[PDB]
């Protein structure tokens, strides 16, 4: 009601693709940082 | 009297593309190739 009206959030879809990744592990386990492969140039370097 | 004498001073710096030599870019080929740790990365370091 327009009493208590509120402005709520939007939510962002990203697809999923099959690439590869490297994937950085935190000392707790978790993924703290990641490389997209192929985007790149860069990131091929630190893939290979 | 002349003594002629050949001291190397270099070799042929080769580059392997670990991945394409090994894999020829084949999925299944990557998939299995995958189970031996992180070969590729490894030859990679040492040429470099």
């Amino acid at each position: 009601p327009f009493n208590d009206r509120k402005a709520w959030a939007a939510f962002y879809i990203y697809k999923l693709h099959p690439l590869t990744y490297l994937l950085n592990f935190d000392v707790e386990g978790y993924i703290t940082k990641a490389v997209d492969c192929g985007y790149d140039d860069f990131a091929q370097l630190q893939c290979s | 009297g002349v003594t002629q004498e050949f001291i190397e001073t270099t070799i042929q710096k080769i580059t392997v593309d670990c991945k394409q030599y090994v894999c020829n870019g084949f999925k299944k080929c990557e998939d299995l190739l995958k189970e031996y740790g992180q070969f590729c990365s490894k030859i990679n370091q040492a040429l470099h």
